[PDB]
């Protein structure tokens, strides 16, 4: 490891554990697999590390002794997912660190763990599953004893409009200056990803709110030019979040959900019923006023 | 079951009611069926009173629920229900009004058991004027239903006049209800209407 | 006896406040303790700012606690500790009385057959939370408050006094944090449930009216501007100079006149750093108020942006934001055609309905009443043969 034969050393420990499991303790088989996983990050074979993790389960961390190992495992799985750039997964491993009995009780120890969650949850694509996860976070009071994390997360739990050159500037001397969020190295190339998140969140808002809008107007909002804006709507119609139709000459982009004849009329039946309940209760309070005066 | 109650003619604030009587009545009826407990007291109407508020508070001792005041009208007025129902509830209000005891209307419905309903059907044999049966009968209901609404709306119009010139009280519950009517009002000449015509051709 | 302790307070006060103490002692001798309650009340109104109030009451707890009315004693104790500048001391007295009832109602309830000590207990708990809000341990105060709130709603019929004190603690918390919105609703309950035998002074009340007006101006979901002006508190105080201009800001929003608003703001934003750090909230509010007003009063519910642009003195870029915000906050709901250039609103939030609006509401109703009646004659006419 110290030598240049670091690369040979990874292949050695790795091959071994396929056959061997011995008459070893629980604590030792896991101890060897954690070691093996690290080596394969260093060697740069991330796929090998993926194979390695699944031999032990997460039914072998229920015991309090194995918490030091539970934590080391949950930390490792993060570095793996970070390389393949799937942030949904990263946050969920970190969520379980926070849910650790050890981590939770100590003041100092919840602070970075929670902070780290917030950054990778937002960076995940914005879908239906995203919705329920970022609002669980929002409800916690640990987060409200901080203000730095709270300002970023708050933006995507509302369904307001927001614009990239503004969001970029706000957090530039806060969290772009904290590494393992934005502005690190690999994280310098994730500051560039933050752009996509803002747009894809905006399109949710805009579809619901505008039933019809000009495209020429749309490219301002998202802070894009025409080429970018069409691509991002097309992908997003396929994903199932929104349903839309986009016109290529440079006319109008209509966001809509299909509504049949029968459906529109059903709403119109319910209006009518509800109006007649309104009028009956009104007659009762008039009768009632005669008693008052 | 009846309680002996003698109600005065000099005032409405003066009444005799036997507390000792109520328990004896309850324990005998407990023997019959033991799912019966005090849930209020009936007034024979004809109309609501504010001396009933003081009586409500007395029945609140017995109850483990909030007393139902069931104005059972004995005058059979109106073609609809002869029951309006109310429960005494406590509120503050936006006016500057403290600790108010006041009665909020409850919608009235009727249900009957299987044995009870078929008792009615044995007694009566009438076809009713509010039934929705054959072509003729529904033709009658349709005209009757419409004229029903017409009567209630006309009252509202003359009630509005009576706030604003004859100084009846202004109340946010009454105004608030009318706002809702206007906001959820249907509209024609919309694409909703064009579709209604199309549905109309199919029928 | 008590005469000797009492004498010291009599020396220090005014000569004209000297006779008042002699009457308190006159009743004590005679053993009329209803009459002593009444006599005690008087001193407290015009001199709770004295430390003589404090003294007086301490001697009274010791020699009277089942003698004068129980309720009068605990109400005094709320007043007393507002006058004590010591908090450590405050905690000590609250806990002595609280402990004293627990043993006492075992004997007390059975022997008389009645008189509940749990009414005192709530009045006591209110003052403990109040003390932690004045020491500015805000985590502690809040958590006693959630527990207390569960407890009040359990008790079936709440005396106005208890719930009044609760609502005071709730007000004090929310303007320290400067959540304008949370404060507004809680103070509407405070002004309502207000006790007839005063304990919230005129002086206190005028600063509360002010606090409310600031909250309404700088908020973002307050549009009940008129209700405050129709409430006795403000009906009566419109006659003092520092209570001209503040209200004029609130009324500028109600009628939505931007000419009046821009000029007053120039002056007062300079004066008051609260309007200045919350400037952005303040600028938004007139334009939102305007949006919701125009749809509601009109029988149409589609408006061209041109009309909206002219009213709010905005470009088309900002009508589009304003409309979007109304939808987020939930003050209007609707959809936007930027291709027809309309905003078709489809729902309006119910709000306060004033003299002018009732007339507008009323006319709409006459038209539909007459419409059914005309229509009904034809339906009488047609299908004459059968009405069976």
């Amino acid at each position: 490891k110290e030598e240049g034969k670091i690369d040979e050393a990874a292949d050695i420990l790795c091959e071994l554990q396929v056959e061997t499991y011995g008459s070893m303790e629980m604590s030792e088989k896991i101890q060897f697999i954690l070691e093996q996983m690290e080596l394969s990050i260093l060697k740069g074979d991330y796929s090998q590390a993926t194979v390695l993790s699944r031999k032990i389960l997460k039914k072998t961390f229920k015991n309090p002794k194995y918490e030091s190992l539970k934590l080391e495992y949950y930390n490792l799985l993060v570095k793996i997912s970070l390389h393949k750039r799937e942030y949904l997964e990263v946050a969920q491993y970190l969520q379980e660190i926070y849910q650790t009995d050890a981590i939770k009780s100590d003041e100092a120890k919840w602070k970075p763990v929670l902070s780290h969650i917030v950054y990778f949850l937002v960076l995940s694509p914005y879908g239906n599953l995203q919705n329920d996860l970022i609002h669980k976070i929002q409800n916690d009071n640990n987060l409200k004893k901080l203000e730095s994390q709270e300002s970023l997360v708050k933006l995507f739990t509302t369904n307001e409009l927001m614009r990239w050159p503004i969001v970029q500037k706000t957090y530039e001397p806060v969290l772009n200056e904290d590494d393992l969020a934005f502005g690190g190295e690999a994280n310098k190339h994730h500051w560039e990803d933050l752009q996509k998140r803002v747009i894809e969140h905006n399109l949710r808002v805009i579809s619901e709110y505008y039933s019809r809008i000009t495209l020429l107007r749309l490219n301002e909002l998202l802070d894009l030019t025409e080429s970018q804006t069409e691509t991002y709507i097309s992908d997003l119609v396929n994903q199932g979040i929104i349903y839309a139709k986009v016109n290529r000459p440079a006319k109008i982009v209509n966001f809509e959900k299909p509504k049949n004849s029968s459906q529109l009329l059903n709403e119109w039946s319910h209006n009518v019923d509800e109006l007649l309940e309104h009028i009956e209760t009104i007659g009762h309070l008039i009768t009632k006023e005669e008693i008052m005066h | 079951f009846a309680l002996p109650f003698e109600e005065d003619e000099k005032n409405s604030d003066v009444w005799f009611l036997d507390h000792n009587y109520i328990e004896n009545m309850n324990e005998m009826c407990k023997k019959i069926n033991a799912k019966e407990k005090l849930i209020g007291w009936y007034h024979s109407g004809p109309k609501l009173r504010a001396s009933d508020l003081k009586i409500n508070e007395l029945f609140k001792k017995y109850t483990q629920n909030n007393p139902l005041l069931l104005i059972v009208d004995v005058k059979q007025q109106g073609v609809g229900l002869p029951t309006d129902a109310y429960v005494a509830i406590e509120q503050v209000k936006d006016d500057g009004t403290s600790t108010e005891k006041t009665f909020l209307h409850l919608p009235c419905t009727i249900e009957a058991e299987e044995a009870e309903e078929i008792g009615v059907e044995h007694l009566l044999r009438d076809v009713r004027d509010q039934a929705a049966g054959g072509l003729s009968i529904r033709l009658t209901n349709q005209l009757k239903s419409l004229k029903g609404l017409q009567s209630k709306l006309k009252d509202v119009v003359e009630y509005l006049d009576k706030v604003i010139n004859k100084e009846l009280p202004i109340n946010h519950t009454i105004l608030g209800k009318l706002q809702d009517v206007f906001n959820l009002l249907p509209n024609l000449g919309t694409p909703d209407d064009d579709e209604i015509d199309v549905e109309n051709h199919d029928r | 006896e008590i005469d000797t302790i009492l004498s010291t307070l009599r020396m220090e006060a005014d000569p004209s406040l000297h006779p008042l103490f002699e009457q308190f002692e006159k009743f004590y001798e005679e053993k009329l303790w209803f009459q002593l309650s009444e006599s005690l009340t008087k001193f407290f109104d015009d001199a709770k700012s004295t430390p003589l109030r404090l003294r007086l009451y301490d001697n009274f707890v010791s020699k009277f606690y089942d003698k004068i009315n129980q309720l009068s004693v605990v109400k005094y104790l709320l007043a007393s500790l507002k006058d004590s500048k010591d908090f450590d001391e405050s905690l000590k007295y609250l806990d002595d009385l609280k402990a004293q009832f627990q043993e006492l109602d075992s004997k007390k309830q059975r022997n008389n057959g009645s008189k509940d000590h749990g009414d005192g207990i709530l009045l006591i708990d209110s003052e403990i939370a109040r003390t932690y809000l004045l020491k500015n341990d805000l985590v502690k105060a809040r958590d006693l408050l959630d527990d207390l709130e569960k407890t009040l709603d359990k008790k079936d019929s709440i005396p106005l006094r208890i719930t009044n004190s609760f609502y005071s603690t709730n007000s004090q918390y929310f303007k320290f944090k400067n959540d304008f919105n949370s404060f507004y609703y809680t103070s509407l309950l405070y002004l309502s449930t207000l006790e007839p035998s005063t304990s919230i002074t005129l002086a206190e009340r005028q600063q509360l009216a002010y606090d409310l007006s600031i909250s309404a101006l700088l908020g973002d979901k307050i549009y009940n501007f008129g209700e405050l002006l129709h409430h006795p508190i403000m009906e009566t105080i419109v006659n003092d100079s520092n209570y001209d201009w503040l209200f004029q800001l609130l009324n500028a929003l109600t009628v939505g006149d931007f000419d009046k608003f821009d000029s007053l703001i120039k002056v007062q934003i300079s004066k008051i750093p609260i309007l200045a750090q919350h400037e952005s909230f303040l600028r938004q509010k007139i334009c939102l108020m305007t949006l919701i007003e125009t749809v509601f009063v009109k029988n149409i519910r589609m408006l061209s942006f041109e009309d909206i642009s002219k009213a709010t003195h905005l470009p088309k870029d900002n009508v589009e934001h304003l409309v979007m915000r109304a939808i987020s906050l939930g003050l209007l709901k609707g959809s936007i055609d930027q291709v027809n250039e309309l905003v078709t609103i489809s729902w309006v939030q119910p709000r306060i309905i004033s003299g002018d609006q009732i007339t507008k509401m009323k006319d709409r109703l006459v038209e539909w009443n007459d419409q059914v009646e005309k229509l009904g004659k034809k339906m009488e006419a047609r299908g004459q043969s059968i009405w069976v």
